[PDB]
């Protein structure tokens, strides 16, 4: 015995009373709270949002690259004889020994 | 230049009602006959540029559509429109449209009846990726796409255990069959940077690693062989178009395609060439062996698959990928054909799944006795059936080979044994005195179901005479040994039709016949619901709670720390709960802490 | 209960003649041929040699025990649509049904409400029923039929008496 | 797992002091069937139920760790030669592929001509 | 731009009267959500500089948008739960949510060694006030206990290890400058550096041993399947692992080679565990074991591809896991029992949320390309570039991957629920909208994930 | 163009030699759906180009050169390896692409050609070796995640080695 | 005809209703991005031409919404 613990609380309405809810408390805030503004944010973060994630920010030199390599393999076979790639950052540098 | 464009509008027709699926346009019941009707449409776009392929034209399509610069890398949606991936899209989409009209008449009057064309389009779109595939990773897409869709077809109802366990196992031993594509995965970049089939082909040393733990286990998982083949009877738990779609054209086709489409990678390595018929020749008649004595209308046709499957992979033994795929083409108007038209008589008297009960002869049914009688005959090397266009090409140029005589000799059994279980089929479930258990037993014919096979029968008769006269050969090796090789594969047939004939009788017309008690039935089952089914899972789950859960995650790799918590816990009672009060005592040890700091921490 | 396993054992064996044998005049055939083995002994009364019997009607029943056994319709268990085509929705979803939807056929609605009220009112006097029948601490073993069923209703009926079909 | 035949209608005693038993196996399933009986059939309840049989069941896994396993004997030892074992099973496994791949760099070229990966 | 709208976010809550709250906390943080990915987005040819080191910049971080993604996500899932409660103690409630999120912003910003590990441990005090408060089981006093006992202990030799370096070669701080690194010789006084270095990340990170800080977190939950997602953020709160094995020693990784293999048995056997486990949430949490511990198997080779896989990863399990602790908590709400046995049957009672459940567990394993096979794929073929036999081992967790879905998916599947009198009401607005909010941004993600797996691609 | 390889000429011409039946069913629509949707779509092309008509210019990519190398400069300091971290990670970037370019060429000789495939083509394959085998040895693919300093030690390495070959030998 | 045991159906319907709302009310820029390349022109494909550096934009290629 305790004589002050014993009280449970079992209350889950969700359809019975409002009808019509999200959640518990207040009716015409739910629709404002639950279908409004939490729609709005998976409205203009979603979609209007996804003008943002992979179309057009450029991004790392990803598409800037590709004209970039282009008119360097035209440059260096017409012109030069190794193609692109030989030694890399050290022509004759300073030695080991 | 139109071939190029048409092509894409296969791929866009399929995905149409999947793009106006949540929603869209107020559409009841027509739904599943938009489905239908969009097929059709889909067979037409299909068939023009095909018609192109045999005239002239080869075509590689990418969609300028690459989500990756990583590392020396593109994976664009790509697509080869080249005669093995050519020749299956108007195959394909012919069978799968004659089993939605199927599916017209069977999951009639059900709830889930819009729902279950969700995953059948799906079903269709992965399979038709895995087809058009010219990347791995394209190809992964689909192979993986397949056994995925496979999960919410075959476990469709949600009934007893059984078919969640059988849904479960389609996955499970795909997942170990998964393991050899993922090596694949990992073997082709750190070896050939690009991982495509346009790099591949060139620069190609002779490496037997690549698919021994690779392509042919690829091939285990997906159309199963002798490796992981316990899941081919449990997936006829599901409805029966579900299993007129997976083991006729779909899930039969998976395993093989690989290989077929990597062809010149087999065609220098001589032990990947001996390690396919070793794989492949006890598939033909171990799986088939289930296929007499296990007795269920759908099983027999499901053990049947695994027979052909061998055919399949006897094909890329000997080095010719042309007639390898020819086979499953015409397989797919071969069993399709089967599912539907024994799933009409499974539909008609109640319900029932075993041959025993069944008792639907000649006289009674119509339509769909016909159906069975030109469809098991097409099975067996018949001359001008169609089987002999397909079945026939590999058992004399598997004769001329120098590959193992045992794995030659193995099939040649296969090849007869075609015609007795055939007649399971015949004999037992048609022919006959009737059996089946009703008051009253009602079997009406449907204006759906004649439409579908009708169809159907065109296409089962005329396959080889259009798609193998048609398609460009490569080397034909018949012309030696016609009365040891060329006539013994249409006698072999001939042989076990008469010793069908006379075992069947032997049991049936005896009227006094008393069984035996003693038997050796590996014939049966296999014993794999013994090993696979008992055993496989307890050795992991009892791994799971003996050791590692009631020892290691929760008692000993814990107990290291918890250990200095008990330590330090201990500890605290020698400085806490020692020297109970008397200022005697403190004083006592402060005479020490000098004495220490004088002689022992010496500091002068 | 020596009477039920020489039955279950019939059950069992007659079931499982028709797995070996093809055509129905030869399960006939091996049937009255089964009938000549158990009528004969069952006639005269043994108390150790009916046992013995007994334990020996396990063998050919275990040389002839597994070639798939013939489960062809809605059986418990087994093989062959076992708990299918089962959507089963219970009374309980039956209660939750939202406004302006429900409206929908009138007639289910206005039923179900006077379902309800039998049941509530019943339960009190149901309880009373179902807690008088007591032989001491726990009950022997079965279900409490009504004794004095004056008005109507037995004690515990819902899941019992509003089954969902098949 | 099962080593004869499958048991079912195998050893059993005829009709002894088995009986008895078996009648108060009835007696203690009704007893906890009556509870469930009531707990059940009523319209104002709206709830899933205890049942203590589940709830102690949950707790023979999560919990009764430190409270058993106090005597730790040669078996549990056995069971820690499962634990750290394959962990070191490995360290000559791994290596000896590293240094068969390590050797193959420096002396006698087995590299890839096309590897621009990694 | 990110300092002080979270801490505007702060008077915003105490100011607003009773009737609104929740319609206040999620409007004005999902506008915050969207500059987010207007503007961290953009990347030159390295790492920028948004600013002096205060909160410093973005080098292959898309991780930042994902907490920022979670920031309304956890004020939609503890709806239901905290009705009942005080309405000034809702107040001190979301700003422990904001304050987690407001040293998230700076952790994840802050090109640091030393403000990032201050602040990665200021994130451990809210938490243990939101696991030790509104907890609905007991002894969740150990789950708090220990949360403080595994990391704390790992995490304090990071102070005699990154003050340490810095006092020897020039100073940490600025991260781009620390490019003075001199190879390290490999001696015993460097072992215990490297050690002290990993080993605070070796907690939050889980392994196979020192792993028990997780389940304990999870199944004495914090609140019911509502802020589990924080702890979602904590597993990927152990980024650092990307940076110190980069910068701090790149020579010595002898020493690493051990710990790929016991995170390799930390893949097998913490998957094996999670298959008989009777709570719903535990089988979540030993599947969160081994889907993390394909990073530190991939971060400790240093291969190019492996970062790649990992970036991916830390992205895709922070979406996935956290949206099956959403299912974990619809569950929970209706049976108040977090039993598997127990709650069994959907569709019967709840057809729209067996298409999310199935959409939430295949992810689970790769499906058609969403992240997780884009994160899992990159690793398996950056492990056989270590070595040839890996795929043996990597090949059994790719078939109890599908022991991880399925398994949920069939103990659910089963059509009974004879005992429920409850979960009579299929679902609210708000609750459907956490399957939508979760699964909608991976389905984005499908067509083009180049701004997610992003160290130099 | 330019850049890319392509083939010489295209052949084919129609013959139409061996029987009539219904002339050639895939040239004769051919001709039916160039006028159907092709002459539609190619009007609708036409139609959105003249619509266009004025157009911004865009001065594609920037140049930005040299900025002195890190070899160049010598002992370590913030300022000046700062701009050489940059210029190699730039050229990084391009050497990346230029890979995929001749992937992409040799991706043309296996469909240009077709049947023979392995015995005819003989460039693209030689120029394949000496690209990969040149971005093998000099830059990374052994030498982990990409790093400035780290290159020019990998650059020494290659240099001592061919040194001590070449001295002996 | 008997009648049909469903389940609750119209929470679920209304949910996706809602969905398919708000996706169509920011599906009108959509249809305004598709006239953003084809009423307004994107990019030439021009060489670098010395009269400065960046107005505003320095390489936004293809498309005038980067």
């Amino acid at each position: 015995r305790w004589q002050e613990d014993p009280e449970p609380e079992d209350e889950n309405l969700y359809e019975k009373n409002p009808d019509s809810h999200g959640y518990d408390k207040d009716p015409a805030v739910d629709i404002w709270n639950m279908r409004v503004v939490f729609f709005f944010g998976f409205s203009i973060v979603l979609v209007l949002g996804s003008t943002f994630v992979a179309y057009l920010p450029d991004y790392r030199m990803q598409e800037w690259a590709r004209r970039e390599a282009e008119r360097l393999v035209k440059y260096r076979e017409a012109h030069g004889l190794p193609i692109m790639e030989s030694n890399c950052f050290d022509p004759s540098k300073i030695q080991l020994p | 230049n139109m071939f190029s464009s048409l092509s894409l509008v296969t791929l866009l027709l399929l995905t149409m009602p999947i793009m106006m699926m949540s929603f869209n346009t107020y559409k009841p019941s027509n739904y599943p006959l938009y489905v239908k009707t969009a097929i059709s449409y889909a067979f037409i776009t299909s068939m023009i540029p095909t018609m192109m392929f045999i005239h002239s034209g080869q075509e590689l399509i990418i969609s300028n559509w690459h989500w990756l610069t990583i590392q020396t890398l593109k994976l664009s949606l790509s697509f080869k429109m080249d005669y093995f991936s050519m020749m299956f899209i108007p195959v394909a989409l012919f069978v799968t449209w004659s089993i939605m009209e199927f599916s017209m008449w069977y999951m009639y009057s059900d709830p889930n009846i819009n729902k279950f064309f969700k995953y059948l389009l799906l079903f269709l779109i992965t399979m038709l990726i895995l087809v058009t595939a010219n990347n791995l990773f394209q190809l992964f897409i689909g192979w993986e796409g397949v056994g995925i869709m496979s999960f919410l077809l075959i476990g469709w109802w949600y009934g007893r255990a059984d078919a969640n366990t059988a849904a479960l196992q389609a996955i499970l031993y795909n997942r170990i069959g998964d393991i050899g594509f993922i090596l694949a995965m990992a073997w082709f970049l750190t070896n050939l940077n690009t991982w495509d089939l346009q790099q591949i082909f060139m620069l190609n040393p002779s490496d037997s690693n690549m698919p021994l733990i690779g392509l042919a286990l690829a091939a285990t998982g997906k159309s199963a062989q002798f490796g992981l083949h316990p899941w081919l009877p449990s997936a006829m738990e599901g409805p029966t178009p579900v299993s007129a779609l997976l083991h006729s054209s779909t899930m039969v086709v998976a395993g093989i395609f690989l290989l077929i489409r990597f062809y010149p990678l087999t065609e220098n390595n001589k032990y990947i060439q001996s390690i396919t018929l070793c794989l492949g020749a006890i598939t033909t008649l171990f799986t088939a062996m289930c296929a007499l004595t296990q007795n269920d209308i759908k099983k027999i046709i499901a053990f049947s698959t695994s027979s052909q499957l061998g055919l399949m992979m006897v094909t890329i033994g000997i080095n010719q990928p042309y007639l390898a795929f020819l086979h499953i083409c015409t397989h797919a108007f071969f069993k399709a054909m089967l599912f539907m038209c024994s799933g009409s008589i499974i539909h008609s008297l109640n319900d029932e799944q075993d041959i025993r009960k069944m008792g639907g002869l000649f006289k009674a049914m119509p339509f769909t006795t016909t159906a069975l009688i030109v469809g098991s005959l097409a099975l067996t090397g018949m001359p001008f059936l169609t089987g002999f266009y397909s079945k026939d090409l590999i058992i004399e140029a598997a004769n001329t080979s120098y590959t193992n005589a045992w794995a030659l000799l193995m099939t040649l059994i296969a090849t007869s044994f075609t015609a007795i279980y055939s007649t399971r089929i015949i004999f037992f479930a048609l022919l006959g005195q009737p059996r089946f258990p009703t008051l009253v037993n009602i079997n009406e014919n449907n204006p759906l179901l004649i439409n579908s096979i009708k169809r159907l029968l065109i296409g089962s008769l005329f396959a080889g005479y259009i798609i193998s006269n048609n398609i460009p050969p490569t080397t034909i090796p018949q012309m030696t040994m016609p009365y040891y090789l060329k006539t013994t594969a249409l006698i072999v047939t001939i042989l076990g039709f008469i010793l069908a004939l006379e075992i069947s009788n032997m049991t049936k017309n005896l009227k006094y016949h008393y069984p035996s008690n003693a038997f050796k039935f590996s014939t049966l089952l296999g014993y794999f619901p013994t090993i696979m089914h008992r055993l496989a899972p307890y050795m992991n789950l009892s791994m799971s709670q003996k050791s590692a859960s009631s020892l290691l995650d929760l008692i000993w790799l814990e107990a290291i720390l918890p250990k200095t918590i008990s330590l330090a816990q201990m500890k605290a009672s020698t400085l806490v709960t020692n020297q109970k009060g008397l200022i005697k005592l403190y004083f006592l040890s402060f005479l020490i802490t000098i004495l220490i700091s004088m002689i022992l921490f010496n500091f002068h | 209960t020596h009477q039920q396993k020489v039955l279950r054992l019939y059950k069992r064996a007659l079931r499982h003649l028709e797995s070996w044998c093809i055509h129905r005049d030869k399960y006939r055939y091996f049937a009255c041929l089964l009938r000549a083995r158990f009528d004969e002994h069952k006639n005269e009364k043994d108390m150790v040699k009916a046992t013995q019997l007994l334990r020996e009607a396990e063998e050919e029943f275990w040389h002839g025990q597994h070639p798939q056994p013939y489960i062809f319709p809605e059986s418990p268990g087994g093989t062959s649509y076992e708990r299918y085509e089962c959507y089963k929705v219970p009374e309980w979803c039956l209660d939750d049904w939202h406004p302006s939807e429900k409206a929908m056929y009138p007639d289910y609605f206005a039923k179900r409400e006077q379902w309800k009220k039998l049941r509530r009112e019943s339960w009190e006097r149901e309880v009373k029923q179902l807690q008088e029948e007591t032989p001491v601490g726990g009950p022997r073993t079965e279900a409490l039929p009504p004794a004095r069923k004056q008005g109507d209703l037995p004690p515990l009926w819902w899941h019992i008496v509003t089954r969902p079909r098949e | 797992s099962s080593l004869p035949t499958t048991l079912d209608p195998a050893e059993y005693d005829i009709s002894s002091e088995t009986r008895k038993a078996q009648a108060e196996r009835l007696a203690i399933r009704s007893r906890l069937k009556r509870e469930y009986q009531l707990q059940y059939y009523d319209p104002s309840r709206r709830g899933v139920i205890e049942d203590p049989a589940l709830v102690r069941w949950t707790y023979a896994r999560s919990a009764n760790i430190y409270p058993n396993f106090r005597p730790n004997t040669k078996t549990s030892l056995l069971g820690a030669l499962f634990g750290i074992g394959p962990l070191v099973f490995w360290y000559y496994v791994f290596k000896t592929d590293r240094d068969r791949k390590e050797k193959l760099i420096q002396e006698g070229k087995l590299d890839r001509t096309f590897n621009i990966s990694y | 731009k990110y300092i002080i709208p979270t801490i505007m976010l702060m008077p915003l809550t105490w100011l607003s009267k009773n009737n609104m709250i929740w319609v206040n906390s999620t409007a004005h943080s999902l506008l915050i959500s969207f500059t987010s990915l207007l503007l961290m987005n953009q990347f030159g040819d390295n790492s920028l500089n948004f600013s002096l080191l205060f909160f410093s910049d973005s080098l292959s971080t898309p991780l930042l948008i994902l907490t920022m993604w979670l920031l309304p996500l956890m004020l939609m899932a503890s709806q239901h739960h905290l009705s009942k409660e005080n309405l000034t103690r809702k107040k001190l409630f979301i700003t422990m949510l904001i304050s987690l999120q407001l040293f998230l912003i700076m952790t994840f910003t802050a090109m640091e060694l030393i403000l990032f590990y201050i602040l990665f441990e200021a994130t451990l005090v809210p938490t243990l006030i939101i696991i030790t408060r509104w907890g609905n089981q007991t002894e969740r006093l150990n789950a708090g206990l220990y949360f403080l006992f595994y990391t704390l202990a790992g995490s304090l030799p990071l102070l005699v290890a990154l003050i340490y370096i810095q006092n020897t070669v020039g100073s940490l701080n600025f991260l781009m400058l620390q490019y003075w690194v001199q190879p390290v010789h490999n001696s015993w006084s460097n072992v215990f550096m490297w050690l002290a270095c990993m080993m605070a990340f070796m907690v939050k990170m889980p392994l196979y041993g020192l792993h028990l800080w997780l389940p304990k977190a999870h199944v004495e939950a914090p609140i019911a399947g509502s802020m589990v997602l924080a702890a979602v953020l904590l597993k990927l709160g152990g980024y650092g692992m990307l940076r110190i094995t980069l910068i701090l020693n790149p020579m010595t990784d002898f020493m690493a080679y051990p710990f790929i293999m016991l995170s390799l048995w930390g893949m097998i056997m913490t998957s094996s565990i999670c298959l008989r486990q009777t709570d719903l949430k535990s089988l979540i949490a030993y599947s969160s074991v081994s889907h993390m511990a394909l990073v530190i198997v991939a971060i400790l080779i240093q291969t190019p591809w492996s970062y790649m896989g990992a970036t991916a990863l830390m992205i895709a399990h922070g979406l996935t896991s956290s949206m099956l602790f959403c299912l974990a908590n619809s569950n929970y709400e209706r049976i108040h029992s977090r039993t598997m046995i127990l709650a069994r049957g959907l569709q019967t009672l709840l057809p729209l949320m067996a298409t999310w459940w199935l959409l939430a567990s295949l992810t689970n394993l790769a499906l058609p390309p969403t992240i997780n096979l884009i994160g899992e794929l990159f690793v398996v073929m950056s492990t056989f570039s270590w070595s040839n036999i890996t795929i043996i081992l990597m090949g059994v967790n790719m078939v109890i991957t599908a022991l991880y879905s399925l398994y949920m998916l069939i103990m659910t599947q089963r059509g009974k629920y004879t005992y429920h009198i409850n979960n009579i009401s299929p679902s609210f607005t708000r609750e459907n909208a956490l399957m939508s909010l979760h699964i909608l941004p991976l389905l984005l993600l499908t067509l083009n994930p180049k701004i997610i797996l992003g160290p130099l691609y | 163009x330019x850049x890319x390889x392509x083939x010489x000429x295209x052949x084919x011409x129609x013959x139409x030699x061996x029987x009539x039946x219904x002339x050639x069913x895939x040239x004769x629509x051919x001709x039916x759906x160039x006028x159907x949707x092709x002459x539609x779509x190619x009007x609708x092309x036409x139609x959105x180009x003249x619509x266009x008509x004025x157009x911004x210019x865009x001065x594609x990519x920037x140049x930005x050169x040299x900025x002195x190398x890190x070899x160049x400069c010598q002992e370590k300091d913030v300022l000046c390896m700062f701009e050489a971290e940059m210029q190699w990670r730039r050229d990084y970037k391009v050497d990346q692409e230029i890979v995929n370019i001749i992937q992409e060429r040799l991706k043309a000789c296996q469909q240009r050609e077709g049947e023979s495939h392995r015995q005819n083509c003989a460039k693209e394959l030689e120029q394949f070796t000496q690209v990969v085998k040149a971005y093998q040895d000099r830059y990374x693919x052994x030498x982990x995640x990409x790093x400035x300093x780290x290159x020019x030690x990998x650059x020494x390495x290659x240099x001592x080695x061919x040194x001590x070959x070449x001295x002996x030998x | 005809r008997l009648f049909i045991i469903k389940p609750s159906g119209f929470y679920d319907k209304r949910f996706l209703k809602l969905l398919r709302f708000y996706i169509l009310l920011t599906g009108i820029p959509v249809a305004i991005g598709i006239t953003l390349i084809n009423v307004f022109i994107g990019e030439a494909e021009l060489a670098e031409i010395p009269e400065g550096y960046v107005p505003e934009h320095w390489e936004y290629f293809k498309h005038p919404i980067s």
